[PDB]
């Protein structure tokens, strides 16, 4: 592995992106809150394990026509248990991009 | 199984105490084609990767070298027979074949428990990798390996309340494998040596000449080589062909003698930051092999 | 009673903040709070490599999740 990308990089508009990924949110069953227009908390409940994550979403301009979907998560507060707060943080976000996403 | 400083020292400390600042982890999808498993572990300079059952939502195994070898081992044998399915296998279809009726779970550390708990779970299920796994988060935060346990151990503990057993040889202490020990010539080829590493479940072969001498050692290390390939058919050359793909300069091999203290040992290993010393005479005929695992079990129970 | 007036601040908003509070949009693999930011490789074969730092104490460890797509 060579090359690593914060997020992932769209030149849809901001408007188009943010509400993509709001239908995204509502078709997956996550809950969210909207800070800014460009600023999303969201919060998944784990249909196997009970638990819950939490996550956030932020769009920034990198040109004058390319947007970064930033996405960051969120801390809470012998055989192991389900969960993995890191690895659930990762299908959240893999989620989210399948669904309101396509490789151009 | 007594009171050493070593026994005193390893059940003071957690497993926390060991992991590096900044490490990184591999962790593979079950779902994921064993192929692009393999060519990641090489690509990422890693030699285990927990796994994941997106379905489960938990970590339910390891996916390490020695699965590359019987995976290897199992392709090679049915190619001959017309079966290619292997490669294009998930590591979770991979799994149900070879796990048949064996339940076998992850076995794994709390970062809160004691560095005498990894070594006696490493040497009891015979194993090579513990991920150590948060409780709270359930995360994996790192893999603990008998080369590291014995670096800490070599390090912070004091040299001069030193146990007298620690002056005494390889020899009296009678610590290493000195009987059936699994070798190969300059000219076996690769093929025969995977089935030697999986009928024999040992992770070094050294490299014998014609008088038993010992002239390299072919490891398991060297076997994720195959996997930079888009062909594996190089599988009928040659041991020594197969060594030249090596990743620098090779010194020789390491080897020690029997009538070295295990002071000595522990140093040179520590030092080379090997698995491994071939234990041999005065005419470099090999006699035996010194591991990390012996080592390890010999501080546990009291050098025994 | 007279009607009320309301005086709407739009452009504060009017496109998406620039990066760089020096969040690296490329890494070509210590390194200040990048932590818990999701990265990764350009998809190749079907396959989706996500990355990200979190921290456990004062321990740091990079996960890399190889996820078929
Ligand atoms: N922590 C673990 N829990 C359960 N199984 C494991 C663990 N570590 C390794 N294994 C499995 O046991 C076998 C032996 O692997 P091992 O000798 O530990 O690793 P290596 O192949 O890196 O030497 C492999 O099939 C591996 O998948
Ligand atoms: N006793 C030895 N003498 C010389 N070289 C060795 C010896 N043991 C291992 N090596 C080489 O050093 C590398 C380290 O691999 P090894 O110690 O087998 O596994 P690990 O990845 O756990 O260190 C391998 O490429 C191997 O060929
Ligand atoms: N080539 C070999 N032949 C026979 N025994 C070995 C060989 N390599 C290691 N061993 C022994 O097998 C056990 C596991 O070693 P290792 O697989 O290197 O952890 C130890 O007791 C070793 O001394």
């Amino acid at each position: 592995s060579m090359a690593w990308h914060l997020g992932i990089r769209s030149q849809s508009r901001p408007n188009d992106i943010m509400a993509e990924v709001c239908r995204a949110i509502k078709q997956l069953d996550y809950e969210w809150k909207v800070v800014n227009p460009y600023y999303l908390r969201v919060r998944r409940k784990n249909p196997v394990t009970s638990t819950f994550s939490k996550m956030s979403l932020q769009l920034y301009q990198v040109d004058s026509r390319t947007y970064l979907l930033d996405f960051r998560s969120i801390d809470d507060e012998v055989a192991p248990r389900p969960g993995s707060h890191t690895i659930e943080f990762f299908e959240m976000c893999a989620n989210l991009i399948k669904n309101s996403c396509t490789v151009n | 199984s007594n009171s050493s400083v070593y026994t005193t020292f390893m059940k003071s400390h957690r497993c926390y105490d060991l992991i590096p600042t900044s490490s990184k982890l591999v962790v593979f999808d079950t779902s994921l084609q064993v192929k692009k498993a393999f060519f990641a572990l090489v690509t990422n300079g890693v030699r285990a990767a927990p796994l994941w059952d997106s379905k489960k939502q938990s970590f339910v195994g390891m996916l390490t070298i020695t699965d590359f070898i019987n995976i290897l081992h199992r392709y090679y044998k049915s190619a001959l027979v017309q079966i290619y399915e292997l490669e294009e296998h998930k590591i979770e279809t991979w799994r149900e074949v070879y796990l048949q009726d064996s339940f076998k779970p992850l076995v794994c550390i709390s970062p809160n428990a004691s560095l005498f708990d990894a070594v006696s779970s490493l040497i009891r299920n015979k194993i090579h990798r513990l991920p150590v796994i948060d409780p709270e988060s359930g995360n994996t935060l790192y893999i603990l390996t008998h080369k590291r346990i014995l670096k800490f151990l070599k390090l912070f503990i004091t040299e001069f309340p030193k146990p007298e057993f620690m002056s005494k040889s390889l020899e009296e202490l009678q610590i290493g494998t000195y009987a059936n020990i699994a070798m190969v010539r300059t000219t076996t080829p690769v093929y025969v040596a995977l089935g030697i590493f999986v009928q024999h479940r040992v992770s070094a072969l050294p490299v014998v000449d014609e008088k038993g001498r010992v002239v390299d050692i072919y490891s398991k290390f060297d076997v994720i080589n195959l996997a930079a390939e888009k062909t594996y058919n190089n599988l009928d050359v040659s041991v020594t062909k197969a060594l030249q793909h090596r990743s620098h300069y090779f010194e020789g091999v390491l080897k020690c003698y029997l009538h070295e203290t295990l002071e000595a040992i522990i140093n040179r290993l520590v030092e080379a930051e090997v698995h491994r010393l071939v234990v041999v005479d005065e005419h470099d005929v090999v006699k035996g092999i010194v591991s990390l695992s012996d080592i390890l079990q010999a501080l546990v129970l009291t050098g025994g | 009673g007279q009607e009320m007036y309301a005086f709407r601040s739009e452009e504060r908003f009017k496109s998406p903040p620039i990066l760089p509070p020096h969040l690296l949009q490329v890494i070509l693999n210590p390194n200040h709070v990048m932590l818990n930011h999701l990265y990764a490789l350009s998809i190749k074969d079907s396959v989706m490599v996500l990355s990200a730092t979190h921290r456990y104490k004062k321990k740091y460890v990079t996960t890399l999740l190889y996820k078929p797509i």
